[PDB]
């Protein structure tokens, strides 16, 4: 082993310390059982088969009888503490475009390897000092290759939760991940969260207010969804001058396809890389 | 590939195992694919002919459900069959056995669909492979 330098954070997942510099993650065992959480198992089992420059690298796994440490590569800070620090100065478009580009590459790698992330929040995206952004925290992630599996609707903080899950429909994949980045895409430009709801019904209403209340010409099977009710107030759609002003019209275009109501006509990851929004894409270094 | 695949199937000649499948009508914990994954786990864990005990079968099946099934409660019904009717205080030990099997396979618990099909192709007309889910 080596020596811990500082405690970065502490949540339900466990405790991450900063300890060559590595991120030392201790996993919190179950109360009744003294056993490894299902989430911890998925995260490690997945990260043991995912090797990509835009995905956090699992370096080692220390298993003992009462402890379990996960050694990751160290990245200096997450995206949200970065967005907060740029909240006034702004985030330069070349860096935004660079970040979104990298995020889509890591995501396309996952979806082509049949893996859902199911937690694409700003706080789960780590950045370093050389212009790179990587996906992390695969605790709610899973593979979707095997047919007829049971899925859940506890997946991601409401703010980045796709409407298909909020309306309680079963059988969802990859589309929901793209929705989350769509939200992060907007949150990088305007510097503030796009759909900040306090409940599931509220989250839907914030989405409806911004993107218009869904039709069956926009979303073919929207009215036969388990948690749809005709009571839903019908709002007109605002468009992305009034919603996300600093975006050009190739920018608004990609964003509109990322926030498409119909999951089946929602834009994919590999495809999003080939959008005309990435010709001038470079790799600028950020200010930390 | 292997020829000696029944290293796995003589588990399905056992009395309580055959009843365990009978309990699971619609294959919510012992799906045809989950039964394929448990074999994958067996050879990844490099199990000898000695180690094909039913307790090892159950910790392997529980692991498969842990990885591939989001509904966490359903897989709990393995505890009685694997521990007895004092399972309510024995299952922490069961779960700990799972953690070493997961350790033994070097944490490689993810099994692709195509890899399941491969083990289902050696003897595809066995009755455990007609445990489809609808």
């Amino acid at each position: 082993n080596f020596q811990k330098v500082e405690k970065i954070g502490e949540g339900t997942y466990g405790v991450v310390y900063k300890a060559e510099v590595v991120a030392l993650k201790k996993i919190r065992l179950d109360t009744e059982t003294e056993g490894v959480p299902s989430t911890a198992i998925r995260e490690i089992s997945l990260l043991k088969e995912l090797n990509h420059p835009n995905i956090v690298k699992l370096l080692d796994v220390i298993h003992t009888e009462n402890k379990l440490y996960l050694v990751f590569e160290f990245l200096h800070q997450d995206l949200k503490k970065f967005m907060d620090a740029s909240a006034l100065t702004g985030i330069p478009l070349p860096l935004i475009k660079s970040y979104l580009f990298q995020l889509l590459q890591g995501l396309a790698f996952c979806h082509s390897h049949r893996v859902l992330h199911r937690d694409l929040k700003p706080q789960n995206l780590l950045i370093n000092t050389e212009g790179a952004i990587k996906l992390a925290d695969f605790g709610l992630a899973r593979a979707f290759g095997v047919p007829v599996r049971t899925y859940t609707h506890e997946v991601v903080t409401l703010w980045y939760r796709a409407p298909e899950i909020l309306l309680g429909c079963k059988y969802y994949s990859t589309a929901v991940d793209i929705w989350s980045l769509g939200c992060i895409f907007a949150e990088m430009v305007t510097r503030r969260a796009l759909f900040p709801g306090d409940s599931e019904i509220d989250q839907l209403f914030r989405i409806f207010r911004t993107l218009g209340t869904p039709d069956e010409v926009v979303w073919p099977g929207v009215t036969s969804m388990p948690d749809y009710k005709p009571s839903f107030p019908k709002w007109a759609r605002q468009d992305f001058s009034k919603v996300v002003p600093p975006l050009d019209e190739d920018g608004r275009s990609l964003l509109s396809q990322m926030l498409h109501y119909d999951p089946n006509k929602r834009i994919s990851a590999k495809a999003a890389l080939a959008h005309p929004f990435f010709q001038d894409v470079t790799k600028p270094v950020p200010h930390l | 590939q292997r020829q000696d695949m029944t290293a796995f199937f003589k588990l399905f000649d056992d009395d309580l195992i055959q009843d365990f499948l009978w309990m699971d009508c619609c294959c919510k914990i012992a799906d045809k694919y989950l039964l394929a994954m448990t074999f994958v786990y067996f050879k990844r864990a490099k199990f000898t002919i000695s180690e094909h005990t039913r307790i090892n079968f159950f910790i392997a099946l529980y692991l498969a459900n842990t990885v591939e099934e989001d509904e966490e409660e359903t897989k709990y019904e393995i505890f009685p069959w694997a521990l007895g009717k004092n399972w309510r205080k024995l299952f922490p030990n069961f779960l700990k056995l799972r953690d070493q099997l997961w350790d033994r396979i070097d944490y490689r618990a993810i099994v692709s669909r195509r890899c399941c099909e491969e083990v289902m192709a050696i003897a595809p007309t066995h009755y455990i492979w007609q445990r489809e889910r609808s």
